[PDB]
């Protein structure tokens, strides 16, 4: 009762709670994923509107020529760390003339939300991100939850309901590093779509793609520019 | 514990404690009877009831782990008839903070929904549909997260 | 008596009875190491002693000690609470430092833990933070005053002393020191190291062996604070 | 911190401010003080509290400050707190007068240190000042003066007034005999000596457990005073011997 | 960063309560005096240690401000250490700003200003210590006190610490204004024994008087001498 | 500094220090303001004269700028800080428009001021309500009313403080072309309906009347009896 | 360092097929006065990058620190990434170009060089900033009197070896040792190829022909 | 109430906060460091909470100097704060006073900084406990640990972790004075898996590294062979 | 006791959920777009007769192309509107461009939740602004609607209904709206779900409306012009 009411006040079994509570928030958005493969990373996103005249919310950002997140969580904290993220970058492009590695831009990060977890009256950053980049050591997918905890992972799936698309991903890992584009695009749609509630398809108004690879930029595809994904599910 | 307080009434759990203690362990040795006990508190209990000659071995209960949780929810789903689809895996991950005593409203209320459905053999959204009910969570009138 | 007033049990302010109970607690922690030392004013030699508690055979023993030199002619014992002496110790290295770079000449022992108790006496005022629980205790020769030996506590108190203790047998072997000054002169040699490991042994009731306590020593033909070592403190456990 | 936080600068659920409430509570037992200002003459009449044998006589005063050459003040609360508020009554005249190169009106000051005093009870999260003023003085655009002020931030000219221990009472008697217009300074000492007399039920005015001020215009210049036991104890053997008469 | 707010607040009876227990503590501490006499000024507190083994010259209780001028205490050590220190800093700066050395009056004005923004300041606690200052300024001697509260009284003599409403009493009873340094001395080493417990022996009490010489603690030989009465 | 959140939302959604704040506005003495054709009126409600206190030093309807004036109704220290930070505001925008200031540009302001301190870190919001009259450059009449929440209206009559609702009833039932064709119509409609709490009048009230370029009218305590006289 | 007080003379580098070589001596001089005369003035950066430095010395030592402080922070992570001599490059003309906007230069023109994934790289950077990539370079009074004979060579064969590049480099120090006043016999030549940095040691001018 | 922040204490004398942030040291996983004659050796349990992470995903044994490693156990966002201080202050030290810093001054700077976060209400104290171990020739090898209330203390071996008590009594059995570090991997290796338990978690690999006289005193990851050949004579000890 | 920053069991900022019910106090608010232009409409709510309707400012324009309508506090809009307005006067001095509809909606949004007690500025913002707004407005995309929340959450909607009576409203404005709509039967559809929510009788003097079209900058109905839509409506 009154172990859950600040970030610096230890619970007499070693955790924080509002740093689970952080978790929660994080928890109940909308469905992602992410993929890499031995040639491209890929997002798939699972947007969702408040009414059926209202649009579905965007749930992609840029960051780099070579870096793409995608969040779930109260969306102000998510532009904060898209702001500080793209900061980072364009710094790296001016003082080194290159891009940024990536594990290094995930590590910024965690160090940043860090500090909010251990000052009295600070609170955690309530989104959690799925980073995927493309650096000189290839492609990269990351994830960060509020406790600033980031995690290398090689297929992971956050927000309300992802547990379902995380058994299909570890369930299919091994075909991943040798999959075409498409062969990939199709595993994350085909795992987001095991989050859906039973009686909900895919359509052009409900998913976002993200890819980033060799010789290619980040690049979104929404609305109709998702049609060629979609037919062929 | 005992303390210093001008209130009465405590004092007689308490000579009733003090009676329970001098009879594991005082004049007189008993080497015939042994004691259990449970307790959630053990930060209320008298160091001369934890001492280390009447209550000697103290044992230590978790919140059950992610093996626990598919171990327990099998245990109790054992009679009723499901379907060979129930991944416990995932049912496992998807109860974080389950103390063991649920699945009991888990696989209870997934035979209920059954029920309700008019089935005959369970499914995994079942489970799923037990475990929004065991939560218990309520709504914001709104769902402004993304 | 022990009346309470609000938050006069968690944060250092007064309590119906004009008593700052947090200091008072702090002052329980310096018990909470389970280590005791002795300190003992010779005629021309400084003694301090204490115990070592090697707790098994994977600490590194050399490490573990309760022993340090501010300068080098005045040295320390820290009980209590480890991170805090540490940081007490840290404290008085640089204080002395201070002090002869501002004033050209080394610290007085009594200085230094008048500078240090006023640090405690801050700590013991304000309420953000809580008072350390760890005590001082320094030793060294002054040029016109003799052996000093001196101690400090959270609260802020710093009386200079003819022979000492602190720890959780503090009552005891003030007891006992006690009775020693008043016998004859509180030891007037130096094998005043005599009175204190003894002082420690019957206290204690322990029986020391060479590797289970650590001395230091100052002497007026030897001012530089030295920290006994092994075979010496053997030599003087087996002179008794 | 939230836990230990007081919040001495947030609203009561009937939007009264309880920390300004007990502070006007902390005045109504400190020394009475009055005010009364003749048409030739202003005087404070508050009641010396330090009555002990042992105490040693210092300072031309005890309760009456200057603040100008023109202006004084007396307190009623906290000593301390009055002390504070002394020394930032003097600045705010001083730096008047650096400013402008005339004295500083009366009202000018009592609104400065209002505001400081209403500012520190609006925002900080600090104790408001336990303190009740009264000032007299004399500037060209009103005469001799007579203010107040409470710790709210507060105040009032008043052609008589009380301000602690037994406020009620001595109001009352002022409201009872006073002359609006019609008194001299000689009548208004004799007026205050008879309220006191009243209010300090304890013994009779023993010209020892009182003080009073004088403010006069002499000579064109201001002339502050503070009466002497000798002048003190016939006016009181004038009070009771009028009294008597009356009887 | 450090609270910002207040933790001494008016009660509804219109009380600073810590103020009040910080001047609880000072009554349980131990006993001091002070007189003024015609020709000097005497302070007189008791350092009854613990123990043998308690160097009585380690600390003094007496302390010096200037050349003419000292205080003594009674109630906690540590704050009165530091207002000390804030005394003699005090004093260092009114001499330096004016060339000339500090009037007993400004000196206690200015100790006790300082006393009473630790009374309303943030997260902070108020002194639990009383102090006596003595001086001799303009030929004439000055005793003050100052409390908790940063409330300041100028005293014809007094005693405070424990038992200190019996020592007034004393006091009361023993005052004559035109009493001499020595005889003031003395009847100052009375009253702490009116109530002592124990012998006084020259190490177990202090005294430091003032006159036109200068502020001086006195020497533990003569403080015998004059016990010797 | 002191950085603390002293007004906070509260489930159902309120400032319960705002609400506070208008609790406090409603324990001052009433005063009320009608507009007419060519004449503003402002109409207060004295406690007390007491025959001790100078009602010199205890002004409750105050100037702001020449074209300008206001009352209140709550507290007194917050009172004086809002009328002397609209001072500094409306000459500061004469040093900087050359042009004088307008009624809605000051109201605007001050109510600016509430709603900045009732949404600041260790701020206790103002428990003051205001009354802002005037005329424009262009002659035009105005009247408007600010809550210490920060939201202000303009009005034709309200009635601010103590007993608000009773006035306001009496204000909406009677407020007619017919009671501001003659000035003195209008100053008497406000007596009136000031006399609905007052108990005394003449010695227990204060009026305040503007025109065009006529400076700020402060009816003494003899007309002020003729007045309702004529009204009787 | 409004004012240079020891300062590094001349400092030379071509690029050739499989890397770069630079050269200078080994001498900081105090105005005219060969004061420090075992002083090397070229430094590696990490595998695949070396810097010389022109000067004054204290400059180049505090730069030597920062940069090699930098990299081994960097080779701390060891998550893979190394800098490229280009991103060294980068980073000193933004370094210098900084101290130059706050009044406060930083007294050396420095020549960067390095090979890395298969291509060279050789850089230069000033105390104002001006910084550009070239086939040779050189520095101070190496700019006149070495720099015709590398550009020359370089435009007649565009493409050299390691030794027709060392060859090159020998003879342009033996003009810098003729006709340079602040210059000193003894000096090092450093090589970055596919297998790392190597700084030789004092070498001669041996050949000084003295037909008067 | 006692037991809110860390600048209270017990009645009995004790900061709570800092003995629950010691508490969760003891949820995590168990890591070894063991002394020798040629040098240190660390080797650290790392669970693998999912099948779908990397491998060598949050590493944790970190490098906070060219001579010094780091391990560590408890919440990682603090370990790595931690790891960043450590890196800062050789940094600073080898800029101010020319030369790398010795394994000592360091563990008490990063000592120090740990304890100041058990003084204040403002902040919390820090939930890991770590590990320092270096080699140079003069000071020889050395091996540290600090636990959150900021005591640091030499160590000839140690295990910080859920199973410290195990290994404990497991690592007292080498008599590490007398190897070197190529023989104390495989006894590091063999303690990880004598501590791991099967029934609770699910599996683990290795994170190994060391500083020596092998190393010529550079903290660096235990190559990949003798990882190998290390995590397969502990399997064979686990008959 | 329960900083402002803090999270509850559920992963809500609490302040957030509490300034979310006080948009149920504001009056409604409507807007629709179409292809022809955007309208707002919105409930003056006349208390007593005794007050000018003019007064009411509870439609402000941003710029000559974008407008606002707002449902919650008075007090708490104007300082969200003066920013909306210096941010596009910002963007027209650096680039000599209109600022995006899009674009000032998300730097209101950033502006808001930034609130805090711990270290922020010497008199930062304490409570989130409880107000919800509508910017709608013509871009070079065309006619945009954008609909905002205390949460900084932001989104482009088709047809959007704000404040006490905003349920319900929004099934009416579902019913009706399609996506052929013309600019003047909006009006008519937004004009009689007021009527239709009011307690009081529609009139021109107890309302507000604006529409901005492609060729007219922002447009303000008159009293007039607005008796002439409200005879036949």
């Amino acid at each position: 009762n009154q172990y859950d009411n600040d970030v610096t006040v230890w619970s007499p079994q070693g955790r924080i709670h509002q740093i689970e509570y952080a978790m929660e928030a994080v928890k109940q958005g909308s469905a992602t994923v992410g993929l890499k493969s031995k040639t491209h990373a890929v997002l798939v996103a699972l947007k969702r509107a408040q009414s059926e005249l209202a649009a579905h919310q965007k749930k992609i950002l840029h960051v780099d020529n070579h870096i793409g997140i995608s969040i779930a969580g109260l969306t102000a904290d998510a532009r904060l760390l898209c702001n500080f993220m793209r900061q980072e970058c364009l710094d790296s492009r001016f003082v080194f003339d290159r891009p940024l590695p990536v594990s290094r831009l995930v590590s910024l990060i965690g160090s940043k939300t860090q500090i909010p977890t251990q000052r009295y009256g600070r609170r955690p950053y309530g989104v959690g991100l799925l980073i995927a980049g493309y650096d000189d050591m290839g492609p990269h997918i990351f994830q960060t939850c509020p406790s600033a905890n980031y995690f290398d992972c090689r297929a992971m799936s956050i927000g309300a309901r992802s547990q379902s698309a995380r058994t299909y991903l570890e369930r299919h890992m091994s075909e991943f590093m040798e999959c075409n584009l498409n062969e990939l695009v199709k595993h994350g749609l085909r795992a987001l779509r095991e989050t859906l509630p039973a009686e909900q398809d895919l359509t052009t108004k409900n998913v976002s793609i993200g890819i980033v690879g060799k010789d290619l930029e980040f690049t979104i595809y929404d609305d109709d520019d998702v049609s060629p994904f979609l037919e062929g599910l | 514990k005992r303390f210093d307080s001008e209130k009465a009434g405590d004092r007689e759990v308490q000579r009733t404690m003090l009676e329970l203690l001098n009879q594991l362990d005082g004049f007189q040795p008993n080497t015939q009877v042994k004691v259990i006990a449970a307790t959630n508190r053990v930060d209320i209990l008298d160091p001369a009831l934890l001492r280390s000659g009447r209550l000697d071995r103290k044992i230590e209960f978790p919140m059950p782990n992610e093996e626990a949780r598919a171990r327990i929810m099998q245990i109790h789903s054992r009679k009723m008839n499901v379907s060979p689809d129930v991944n416990y895996e995932e049912l496992a991950r998807c109860t974080d903070d389950f103390n063991g005593a649920q699945c009991k409203a888990v696989c209870v209320e997934a035979g209920m929904i059954a029920l309700r459905r008019g089935a005959t053999e369970l499914t995994h959204e079942d489970y799923m549909e037990g475990i929004l009910e065991v939560q218990a969570k309520k709504k914001a009138n709104l769902q402004y997260y993304a | 008596r022990g009346s309470s007033a609000g938050f006069d049990r968690h944060i250092t302010i007064f309590s119906p009875e004009g008593r700052l109970y947090q200091v008072e607690y702090a002052f329980k922690a310096i018990n909470q190491g389970g280590l005791t030392s002795v300190a003992v004013r010779g005629k021309d030699c400084a003694v301090i002693v204490t115990q070592k508690k090697v707790p098994d055979k994977l600490l590194d023993s050399s490490t573990v000690t309760h022993l340090f030199k501010i300068t080098e002619n005045i040295g320390c014992v820290m009980t209590g609470m480890t991170a805090d002496s540490r940081s007490q110790v840290q404290r008085a290295r640089y204080e002395a430092a201070n002090w002869k770079y501002k004033y050209g000449y080394e610290i007085p022992v009594d200085m230094l833990c008048k500078r240090i108790a006023d640090i405690s006496q801050v700590y013991t005022q304000n309420a953000e933070m809580r008072p350390l629980g760890c005590c001082m205790i320094l030793i060294g020769i002054d040029e016109e005053q003799g052996p000093q030996v001196y101690k400090c506590d959270p609260a802020g108190y710093y009386c200079g002393f003819k022979a000492t203790a602190a720890g959780v047998k503090q009552t005891e072997s003030t007891s006992f020191l006690e009775k020693k000054v008043k016998k004859k002169f509180d030891w007037t040699f130096e094998q005043t190291v005599e009175t204190a490991i003894t002082c420690l042994s019957t206290v204690l009731s322990i029986d020391f062996k060479p590797s289970e306590i650590e001395v230091g020593v100052v002497t007026v033909e030897n001012p530089k604070f030295r920290i006994l070592t092994e075979a010496e403190i053997d030599a003087h456990l087996v002179a008794l | 911190s939230r836990r230990y936080d007081s919040r001495t600068t947030i609203f009561s659920p009937e939007g009264r401010l309880y920390q300004v409430e007990y502070a006007m509570e902390a005045i109504g037992h400190a020394g009475t003080c009055l005010g009364i200002l003749a048409n030739d003459g202003v005087l404070l009449a508050a009641e010396r509290r330090n009555i002990h044998k042992l105490l040693d006589e210092v300072f031309f005063s005890e309760k009456i400050y200057k603040l100008n050459e023109d202006m004084a003040c007396s307190v009623a609360g906290i000593t301390s707190d009055a002390n504070v508020l002394t020394n930032e009554l003097r600045l705010i005249a001083q730096r008047y007068l650096l400013q402008y190169q005339e004295p500083i009106p009366c009202e000018q000051l009592v609104t400065a240190l209002c505001d400081i005093k209403q500012a520190y009870t609006q925002f900080g999260g600090k104790r408001p000042f336990g303190v009740s003023l009264l000032y007299i003085g004399w500037d060209k655009h009103y005469g001799f003066q007579l203010y107040q002020s409470d710790p709210s931030g507060n105040y009032g000219g008043w052609k008589a007034t009380c301000i602690g221990n037994n406020s009620a009472a001595a109001v009352s008697m002022l409201k009872q005999d006073y002359k609006e217009g019609e008194m001299t300074l000689k009548s208004a000492l004799a007026l205050a000596i008879k309220v006191l007399n009243k209010t300090m039920d304890v013994s009779k005015l023993s010209a020892e457990k009182v003080e009073i001020a004088t403010l006069t215009r002499e000579n064109g210049k201001t002339v502050i005073r503070v009466l002497k036991q000798k002048e003190v104890e016939q006016l009181i053997k004038k009070h009771e011997e009028e009294e008597a008469k009356a009887e | 960063r450090g609270y910002s707010f207040s933790l001494t607040t008016f009660s509804p009876s219109g009380k600073l309560v810590q103020i009040e227990y910080a001047l609880a503590a000072v009554a349980g501490g131990a006993p001091s005096v002070g007189i003024k006499a015609a020709n000097g000024v005497v302070l007189a507190t008791e350092k009854k240690q613990k123990s043998i083994l308690y160097d009585e010259r380690s600390v003094h209780k007496v302390e010096p401000i200037t050349k003419h001028i000292g205080l003594v205490y009674s109630g906690m050590g540590p704050d009165y250490r530091v207002l000390v220190h804030r005394a003699r800093k005090l004093a260092q700066q009114y001499y330096l700003v004016y060339q000339e050395p500090i009037p007993t009056a400004q000196l206690v004005q200015r100790v006790a200003s300082v006393m009473q923004e630790y009374t309303q300041s943030g997260g902070v606690r108020p002194f639990g210590v009383s102090l006596l200052i003595c001086g001799w300024n303009e030929g004439r001697p000055y005793l003050f006190q100052s409390d908790p509260s940063g409330a300041y009284f100028a005293w014809k003599a007094t005693a405070m610490g424990k038992n200190y409403v019996n020592g007034k009493t004393f006091l009361e009873k023993r005052y004559n204004e035109d009493l001499e340094l020595e005889d003031a001395i003395h009847t100052a080493i009375l009253t702490l024994k009116e109530s002592f417990e124990g012998q006084m022996t020259e190490d177990n009490i202090e005294v430091g008087i003032c006159n036109e010489a200068g502020f001086r603690r006195l020497t533990p030989t003569e403080v015998k001498d004059y016990l010797a009465a | 500094s002191y950085d603390r959140a002293i007004t906070v939302f509260s489930p159902d959604g309120h400032l319960f220090q705002v609400e506070y704040a208008q609790e406090a506005v409603k324990k001052g003495s009433t005063a009320v303001g009608v507009r007419g054709r060519d004449i503003v009126v402002l109409g207060v409600e004295k406690k007390s004269v007491a025959k001790l206190q100078d009602e010199r030093t205890v002004r409750k309807i105050c100037a702001l700028d020449d074209n300008v004036c206001m009352a209140f109704a709550g507290l007194t220290a917050d009172a004086r800080i809002v009328i002397n930070r609209a001072r500094v505001e409306c000459q500061s925008h004469r040093l900087t428009v050359e042009d004088p200031v307008t009624v809605e540009y000051i109201t605007r302001y001050i109510a600016s001021l509430k709603q900045r301190y009732t949404q600041s870190n260790g701020r206790r919001p103002f428990g003051i309500s205001a009354l802002i009259v005037g005329f424009d450059f262009d002659g035009t009449p105005r009247l408007y009313q600010t809550d210490p929440s920060g939201t202000y209206h303009a009005w034709k009559a309200n009635a601010i403080g103590r007993g608000a609702k009773s006035v306001r009833e009496f204000l909406e039932k009677n407020y007619t072309d017919e009671a501001i064709e003659t000035d003195d119509l209008t100053i008497k409609l406000v007596i009136k309906a000031l006399l609905e709490v007052v108990q005394s009048g003449g010695k227990n009230i204060e009026l305040a009347v503007m025109r065009r370029d006529q400076s700020l009218k402060i009816l003494n305590p003899e007309e002020i009896e003729k007045y309702v006289a004529e009204i009787e | 360092t409004q004012n240079p007080m020891v300062t590094g003379t001349s400092v030379l580098g071509v690029k050739f097929e499989g890397g770069v070589v630079i050269a200078a001596d080994m001498l900081g001089s105090y105005g005219s006065l060969a004061r420090f005369r075992n002083i090397s003035r070229i430094m590696r950066v990490n595998n695949s990058t070396m810097l010389g430095a022109s000067g004054d010395y204290a400059d180049f030592q505090y730069l030597k620190q920062v940069l090699g402080q930098m990299v081994i922070d960097e080779e701390l992570l060891g998550d893979g990434h190394s800098y490229s001599p280009r991103a060294i490059h980068s980073w000193l003309t933004r370094a210098m170009y900084s101290r130059r906007s706050k009044m406060n230069p930083l007294w050396n023109t420095m020549v960067i060089g390095g090979y890395a994934d298969g291509e060279s790289f050789l850089g230069y950077v000033d105390m104002l900033g001006v910084a550009y990539e070239a086939p040779s370079l050189a520095t101070g009074y190496g700019a006149y009197l070495a720099q015709p004979l590398l550009r020359e060579v370089l435009e007649k064969q565009p493409v050299l070896s390691q030794t027709e590049a060392r060859d090159l480099v020998e003879r342009c120090m033996r003009v810098l040792y003729y006709r340079d006043a602040r210059s000193y016999n003894r000096f090092q030549i450093a090589t970055v190829t596919e297998k790392g940095v190597e700084i030789e040691g004092p070498l001669s001018t041996e050949t000084n022909w003295d037909i008067a | 109430g006692y037991d809110l922040s860390a600048s209270t204490f017990s009645p009995d004398g004790r900061v709570f906060q800092v003995e629950y942030a010691m508490k969760a040291v003891e949820n995590s996983s168990t890591a070894i460091g063991i002394r020798c004659k040629d040098g240190v050796v660390f080797g650290v349990e790392k669970l693998v909470l999912s099948k779908l992470y990397e491998e060598g995903s949050n590493k944790r044994l970190f490098n906070v100097d060219r001579h010094v490693g780091m391990a560590v156990a408890g919440l990682l966002a603090d370990a790595r704060s931690l790891a960043d201080i450590a890196r800062e202050e050789a940094s600073n030290f080898r800029s101010n006073f020319g030369y790398n810093i010795p394994l000592k001054h360091l563990a008490d700077r990063v000592a120090m900084y740990v304890h100041a976060y058990t003084l204040y209400s403002a902040v919390r104290p820090f939930g890991c406990s770590f590990m320092l171990g270096s080699y140079s020739v003069n000071d020889g090898a050395q091996l540290y640990m600090i636990d959150p209330s900021g005591v640091s203390y030499g160590y000839w071996g140690c295990a910080i972790g859920k199973a410290r008590q195990a290994a404990k009594t497991e690592i007292e059995k080498l008599q590490m004075k007398e190897m070197t570090c190529r023989d104390i991997v495989k006894e590091v290796a063999k303690i990880i898996y004598i501590v791991h338990d099967e029934v609770k978690d699910k599996a683990f690999e290795l994170e190994l590294s060391w500083v020596g006289e092998l190393t010529n005193g550079r903290h660096e990851i235990v190559p990949k062979d003798i990882r190998e050949e290390a995590e397969k004579y502990a399997k064979e000890s686990l008959k | 006791y329960r900083g402002v920053n803090t999270f509850s069991p559920e992963g809500r900022l609490f302040q957030v959920e509490y300034a979310i019910e006080a948009i149920k106090l504001g009056s409604t608010a409507i807007g629709i777009q179409t292809s022809e232009g955007v309208c707002l409409a919105v409930e003056k709510r006349i208390t007593s007769p005794l007050m000018e309707p003019s007064s009411i400012e509870k439609i402000v324009e941003i710029d000559a192309h974008i407008g606002c309508a707002m449902s919650g506090l008075i007090a708490d809009a104007k300082t969200l509107i003066d920013k909306a307005r210096v941010e596009t006067q910002n963007h027209w001095f650096t680039y000599n461009e209109t600022m995006t509809v899009e674009s000032v909606t998300q730097a209101v949004s950033n502006l808001a939740l930034q609130f805090g007690e711990e270290d922020a500025d010497p008199g930062a913002m304490s409570r989130p602004f409880g107000v919800a707004l509508l910017f709608g407005g013509v871009d070079e995309k065309g006619p945009q609607l954008f609909h905002m929340d205390p949460s900084g959450t932001f989104v482009q909607c088709d047809a959007r209904a704000i404040g006490s009576a905003s349920e319900g409203a929004q099934s009416s404005l579902q019913e009706v709206y399609h996506k052929s709509m013309t600019l003047k039967e909006a009006i008519k559809s937004s004009l009689i779900i007021l009527k239709q929510v009011m307690e009081e009788k529609l009139n021109a003097t107890n309302i507000e409306l604006a529409t901005v079209q492609p060729g007219q900058n922002f447009h303000m109905f008159t009293k007039e012009e607005l008796e002439e839509v409200i005879k036949d409506i």
